[PDB]
């Protein structure tokens, strides 16, 4: 129950760092018609938008999140938003956060000494989850700006990764109230 | 013998189970052949059914003054004798004698009116999108998590995950609190879920004000009026017809404002045959109207799915009548056969009988339907199935 | 000669003048019917003087006299040369007296006055929802707290059937309750009740809205199978008209029921003149609806006070010809006047001018909202007191039953 | 000297502080009697100010073919001159001739737009009726009192008088509950009053939704087409004016039903003199409207209260030009002066000064103004002086 | 000898017809111009010889050089004998070419594309109540917060400035709290405040759903005046044309000003032609205005993609003339021909077919409602992201307090 | 506070009587314009209708509380609510109601034996209160079924005798609770 915590605990960071790491990487994050290729069936990817059966057949393109638009500045909302969908940097500090999460709870191990080891890895954990949640709203709100937009696997598994990184999230806290329990009385 | 052209519309002219097995009269099986047989009966002149090659109604040229489908084989005299649904117009009535109507006739308007649609369950998700929905629950997931992290961050707070998630859940349906955050650092994630929760209720409650309110105020087409005022809707006639060449010579203001619309519509409303104005209006599911006669549309009606109806009523009094050239021999016997059909009640007995046959079909609320809400009571239930099926799953841990 | 004309005062085809009785001769009469009479003694060349027949009904005969009354009746003596009445073109008529091709023609229409959305009823705030779902919510209600009960006391973590009971009247009413479920299998029933009840009272919130933005009024008998089903308002026709002939003689099943009820109705349905069933209809305020061809439904709604409106789809088209003795010298020249007088489009402008250009009503069609009236909501208040009542009762009950 | 005919209409004319003080000339004081006087000194000639019997533009009469007020003093020669605001009509062009436009003109719009109504505090108050309120409050006191007399029925239950009071006031506000019924008797009267403030709350929002959702739909005038559509809206012009006769005559197929429907309206819409026109418009309260020319719906804007407005802009182009009878020896001087006087700019100047000295007034979120929910705040702020009121009663009670 | 027509290509005045290149003579160019023209034609008794000046600027004179071009510009060299092109009446115009009365008058108005509701902006949540509303719920929350903490203090019956401050929060996001003011004193505070709350979430509600309800979209500039002020949208003139010069020497101080901006703006908002007006406005999406004559506004507006409309009152009506050389012999039958054709009002039969009955838009004007998206509910999602993330960081500050 | 309470029950429970008779008696219930007399300024009454400034000047005629109506029956909800409204039944039986407390509280003085005397009192008097809101409610609505209307003097009585009707019943329980409190112990 205990100790069993710490191994699914672990076990879990690195899924769920993996899960982020693939939906990242991978270019299937949403399923769309695109004028890129000939009102084209595109699977679009957070970094790269990769057309099916239009003028090409597999051709990945880098996107383009500053077309020409009406609002555009060095402090716009318009822009600002675009700058944050372009950087992707929630989806990635998530990813930052769970790997430094995956050091920390090795950490906790090696020290038993520092209680705080493990609470620093769930705060990191819980964090890394808000990042994503934030990382989800900043893509779909840019997407939008009736064509029919499916969110294919790619995203799923960045909402499987927040879940993941909610629990292990719990399961850090839970140690952490253990060991200091431990260490109390 | 006498060649009778006869456009193939149904009920008028069916084409028979097995098109090659039947030929000659025996090819068709309609209201109009049985028609035709029952003249051809009464005058004792053989007949003999064909379909013109034009199968148009008729038209007006006005550069040659010349008719065609039906009327123009007559004008032509190819064909001796017209049985058919044509319209008796005075521009007709001029160019080829038209026999005593076996039925009235009225320009009616045919639209799929009755989709009759269901609301579906799950339906009362639709005023916020999907998107929404699900960061409803990442951010119920999130909340719970924070609360639960804030509460148990520093060591001794009656906030579990399990308390948490259920006074997050409890929160956002505003029904009840359990136990209240005590800490600073509890205080401001309440403080900003209940802000979230506020805003989300009320927006789904706003919207969903918003749907019922627009689908309260949209008036279903009552009037030829109606038609003519909203440009959305766009009412089409056959290309080549008596009601196409009524609406044209129409002195009316509101169908001579209809009539021009029609020429000034993109794409072209005029449809070349029956068939493709009944396809076009299921495509267009109401986007565009059919105007055509009462008679045809009281048949569609008739006829599963039932999918276009009537609007108002019919616009104007029209018969059909038999069409010979003028001053044929043939139309003094037809114009008398038109009374003796019509007194025998044969004529009348054969209307009725391939309606009420062929018939496959034979009441609003605005107040919310148990349909339209469906989805949640669904939902309850299967919550409830789910408590009882976890409270034998804890039934059977306390056990052991 | 001079050629009588029987033309019934009925308006807009006749109307009597403001200074009808300072005026003499044709001047008396100015209408639709008059312009078209005036049009139809020009093409004809004859000198036409305007009549009324003494009864007022276009056609009248009794089946055992079989003898015509109205304009008929002056075509059949012969004191009447031509007929600018509107005259339905019925076959019986058509034997009897020569019949020009029809001028106008206009279905039979029903004339029933506007529906009132006055008097809210007591139990109108149940309006929004359907009765079904109000039965659903109670047979819910029941489920959950019977659910919760049995939950609780198989897996417990206290909820008794009369607290389970309160706590989901209380979840319903979104009024917070001390008592919260503890045990996970509770507080799924609990969370999925919250989301039931958040749904239903934002749904009724939501939809009282739209009532109370939008107001459309049912029409009582929306067709004429309809009315003939419900048999709520009683229909009528001319006593003696073309529309009382054809309800009897008709073949149509529902139509033959509407015709031997209305002869066979105490006090009489049928009416004397058209002025007597549009009075009629307004004395009833919708317990009798009127049938009458759309062509006088029309100039009525256009007059004021445009209450009578027209409903439904015409139940047959008739067309009104000049009619003319049988065999009539006359009866050429007007058909031929008609004809050109069609092609023309002069009959068509002059019905245009009379039926709409008018603009007696100008056809008024989102007024200000008014705030609700204690009627509006008085069902409340009396559950509310009536609520009260059996409290009181239900305490003095165990009162009583704590004594002994 | 020669006798010019003018309307008495501000700020063309306007009468002089003492009308009895001030006699010929110095009675009248306005921007065309200033005009006048340019006139009479550049053209060197002599001018008498009076005001026409008639008092009107001026008519046609299509039986006599004679013209009325200004127009029919010229024609008949009595008045030597026009020095006034006539529009230079094709009609009046034939009769008496028009020296080259003074000022610009168009048809324009008066209607009392700009009424600014405030919200008034307590409005918020106005989706339930008063009694409503009166009732909701006896129903308040009603159950408190019943809760009480249920909870103390039988002798031994913490619901005293004033905390059944707060109890009650807690369900309808719907905020809190201290304190929860347990007996039967109770739980009736509080499930029963819950019912109550559940129908009414949501009564009062949904109603609330409706006022705010009508006064968000309706769109106020914006074009002359507007105008012509809706029946509600009265526009109403001169009984007898240039317009009057441009209206009538109109080509235009809009202006020609605009011009119909005029003589169509009942009451007549047809106003003597402006003042009347001006009085109809704001005891109307835009249930009519005013069609006049732009320049004097400009006056009427700048001048106190400025209740009238423009909607749109003018609808035809027009001129105001001096009118002497057809080959008059007058006309060539002053249709010279027109072209003299306009380029010394001492005409443009008095214009200018006429309209801005007299002018008092020289922006829309559909979002609720403070305004608008003012009364909620007065009754917060006034509850909170009350409290502290009350928590110092409380405190001298303490102490004694 | 044939009259040249000097006439602009600018529809519906001038059209090119679809196989125009086909066509030989005047057949090219089809519109209410050519129409006009051929009327003219017709009551001069004199052929006529359609033309378009190279330029396509009706009038285009250099101050140094005080020369004319386009339409003006063929009537000085003498080349083109009359000009149905709508040419502006304008005094300097006047003196140097010869004007019959003008067969159409129209004002200056402004051409901007329509208002787009898209992209909800982050914060829309806040948009029913006004931004003072919302800070004065803030300066309220605070009061009532310390009044209920100084009454609990001053008369006791705890309610602390911070279980104060919580128990308003809640109370105004209609949370149940489990302290609750037991004082009358403090009773009063609550009773007041949860009034107040109850009718602003109820406001919020409503006024949000009436902004769902109803779509108005803000026109950018609603006035001239408001578009000089604010300067936000561009705003240009025909390079060379009657609007260009009207301004230039206006007298008005605003029209001055807007004049000297668009010459001293770079770079140039002055457009070469109509058409590269209108299309610098679509590219523009509303950072660039155009103003130009009502009727030209008028029938772009009626021409797909119904995006360019016609905002405020028109800033002064002009006419349109036929144009003649100074003292030409056609120029008395073209002015007889304009009057004769304006009483037979030929000329307004032919502008209605030509500016409205085309029908391009049909005038297009409750659509269905679109469920929110994310977008719309943003900023309460970041501002629920954001308190999370302050939480978080107090709650590690009072962590590192707890410490030391 | 305990002897005064019950002189101030009886003291009040007079004066509210006396407010409902009063009230009921009084024609001043309602200020309205009505056909009667000749749109006519009238203060219709609870039972009679006076007129003022109209055809005659203090003329007062019975009210038609059955005018000629749509739903009219034995058993129709625009009968019954008009029924109720003309016998005034709830007004009355408030009355009554307070009569028979005023009676009740005289009985508990001399019969100090039975506790359940002044019981009855209070219940009666929250009856005869509940009763007041229904004869308020019914007679709104049915003066319903814009004139301007504004309630007159004999209303606002009616309106108080109702806030004196709950006054001395929450006396009348606190006087029960004192003397069975007494029997207490
Ligand atoms: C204790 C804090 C309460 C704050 C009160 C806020 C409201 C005050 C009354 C506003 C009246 C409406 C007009 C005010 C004009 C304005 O400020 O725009
Ligand atoms: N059925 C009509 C044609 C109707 C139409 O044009 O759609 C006829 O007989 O000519
Ligand atoms: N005009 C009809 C009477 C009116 C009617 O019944 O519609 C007739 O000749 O009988
Ligand atoms: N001012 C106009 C009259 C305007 C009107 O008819 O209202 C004129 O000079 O005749
Ligand atoms: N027709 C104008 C040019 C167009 C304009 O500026 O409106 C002219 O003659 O100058």
């Amino acid at each position: 129950e205990k100790g069993v915590q710490v191994l699914l605990t672990t076990i879990g960071a690195f899924a769920a760092f993996g899960l982020m790491t693939i939906a990242i990487s991978t270019d299937y994050w949403l399923y769309t018609r695109a004028l890129i290729c000939n009102g084209g069936l595109t699977h679009s990817g957070l970094w790269r938008i990769c057309c099916l059966e239009g003028l090409k057949r597999g051709v990945c393109v880098k996107i383009n999140h500053f077309p020409e638009d009406t609002d555009y500045d060095h402090d716009s909302a318009e822009y600002l938003l675009r700058v944050v969908r372009a950087s992707s940097i929630f989806p990635i500090l998530s990813a930052i956060l769970l790997l430094l999460g995956g050091v920390c709870v090795a950490a906790s191990r090696v020290y038993k000494s520092k209680r705080n080891i493990i609470l620093g890895a769930g705060i990191l954990f819980v964090a890394a989850g808000l990042s994503n949640i934030i990382g989800v709203i900043v893509y779909i709100s840019a997407n939008a700006g009736k064509n029919h937009y499916s969110y294919g696997w790619s995203f799923y598994f960045g909402g499987l990764s927040f879940i993941l990184a909610e629990v292990i999230g719990v399961l850090a806290v839970n140690i952490y109230i253990e060991r200091s329990r431990e260490a109390h009385c | 013998t006498y060649i009778v052209t006869t456009i193939l519309e149904d009920p008028y002219v069916m084409l028979k189970k097995n098109a090659n097995q039947f030929e000659g009269n025996d090819r068709y099986e309609g209201y109009c052949v049985e028609l035709a047989a029952e003249i051809a009966k009464h005058v004792g002149y053989s007949y003999r059914l064909e379909i013109v090659s034009d199968g148009k109604y008729g038209a007006r040229d006005p550069d040659t003054k010349a008719w065609n489908g039906m009327v123009g084989e007559l004008v032509y005299g190819r064909a001796d004798v017209a049985v058919a649904p044509l319209t008796i117009t005075l521009v007709r009535e001029e160019v080829i004698d038209f026999s005593k109507p076996f039925m009235s006739l009225g320009i009616s308007i045919m639209i799929k009116k009755p989709q009759k649609s269901k609301p579906g369950v799950f339906s009362f998700l639709d005023p916020l999108a999907y998107e929404i929905w699900m960061c409803i629950v990442f951010a119920y997931i999130g909340v719970s998590v924070v609360l639960f992290l804030v509460s148990r961050f520093s060591p001794y707070n009656e906030f579990g995950i399990f308390n948490s998630l259920w006074f997050s859940l409890g929160a956002f349906m505003q029904q009840g609190c359990d136990i209240s955050p005590r800490s600073l650092s509890g205080r401001i994630v309440g403080g900003v879920w209940w802000f979230f929760t506020l805003i989300i209720i009320s927006s789904y409650t706003a919207n969903l004000a918003a749907f019922l309110t627009v689908e309260r105020m949209v008036s279903p087409i009552e009037s030829a009026e109606d038609l003519a005022k909203q440009t959305e809707i766009a009412y089409g006639t056959l290309e080549a017809g008596s009601t196409k060449e009524f609406f044209r010579r129409s002195k009316i203001a509101v169908f001579e404002k209809m009539w021009t619309y029609m020429k000034s519509a993109e794409p072209s409303v005029f449809v070349r045959t029956t068939e493709e104005g009944m396809i076009r209006v299921r495509k267009s599911k109401g986007k565009y109207a059919y105007l055509l006669e009462s008679t045809m549309n009281e048949y569609i009606e008739q006829r599963k799915p039932c999918d276009t109806m009537k609007v108002g009523g019919n616009l104007d009094s029209k018969g059909y009548g038999i069409a010979t050239p003028k001053g044929s021999a043939l139309r003094g016997p037809v114009n008398l056969a038109v009374l003796k059909l019509s007194e025998q009640g044969v004529l009348d007995k054969l209307k009725s009988k391939w309606w009420y046959d062929k018939g496959e079909c034979g009441d609003k609320t605005s107040a919310l339907s148990l349909s339209n809400v469906a989805g949640v009571f669904y939902i309850l239930i299967g919550g409830l199935g789910l408590a009882m099926l976890v409270a034998l799953i804890e039934f059977c841990y306390k056990s052991r | 000669k001079t050629v009588v004309v029987t033309t019934i005062l009925e308006s807009p085809y006749v109307m009597m003048k403001k200074n009808h009785e300072m005026l003499e001769g044709n001047e008396r009469y100015e209408g639709y019917c008059v312009d078209l009479a005036a049009e139809i003694a020009k093409h004809c060349g004859f000198k036409y003087k305007l009549t009324i027949v003494g009864d007022g009904k276009y056609g009248a005969r009794d089946a055992d006299t079989k003898i015509w009354n109205g304009m008929v009746g002056e075509l059949v003596y012969g004191k009447a040369d031509i007929a600018i009445a509107p005259l339905t073109i019925t076959l019986v008529r058509e034997e009897v007296i020569d019949f020009s091709k029809p001028f106008m023609s206009l279905g039979i229409s029903i004339m029933i006055k506007k529906p009132q959305k006055s008097k809210p009823g007591v139990f109108s705030f149940l309006d929004p929802l359907a009765y079904e779902i109000w039965m659903c919510i109670v047979f819910a209600y029941i489920g959950v707290s019977v659910v919760l009960f049995l939950v609780s006391r198989f897996s417990p973590y206290e909820f008794g059937i009369f607290n389970s009971l309160w706590f989901s009247l209380g979840a319903f009413m979104r009024q917070g309750c001390d008592i919260s479920p503890r045990s996970l299998s509770g507080r799924i029933v609990g969370g999925v009740w919250w989301f039931f009840t958040l749904i239903i009272i934002s749904s009724y919130t939501a939809n009282l809205a739209a009532f109370l933005t939008v107001e459309r009024m049912v029409s009582p008998i929306e067709s004429a199978e309809d009315l003939s089903k419900q048999t709520e308002i009683a229909y009528g026709t001319l006593d003696s008209g073309s529309t009382k002939e054809f309800f009897r003689r008709s073949k149509i099943a529902v139509f033959d029921k509407m015709w031997t009820y209305m002869r066979s109705a105490e006090p009489s349905v049928f009416v004397r003149t058209t002025a007597e069933g549009v009075a009629r209809v307004r004395k009833s305020k919708g317990k009798y609806a009127y049938l009458l061809e759309s062509t006088m439904n029309e100039y009525i709604e256009q007059r004021k006070p445009c209450d009578t409106m027209k409903v439904g789809g015409n139940l047959d088209s008739k067309g009104y010809g000049i009619a003319t003795p049988k065999g009539s010298s006359l009866g050429t020249p007007v058909n031929l006047a008609v004809l050109k007088l069609s092609e023309q489009g002069v009959l068509d402008k002059l019905k245009n001018k009379w039926w709409y250009d008018k603009g007696e009503c100008g056809a008024k069609d989102k007024e200000k909202t008014s705030a609700l009236s204690l009627s509006n909501v008085a069902g409340v208040f009396y559950i509310l007191v009536g609520g009260l009542g059996l409290a009181m009762l239900v305490a003095l009950i165990e009162f009583c039953y704590k004594s002994r």
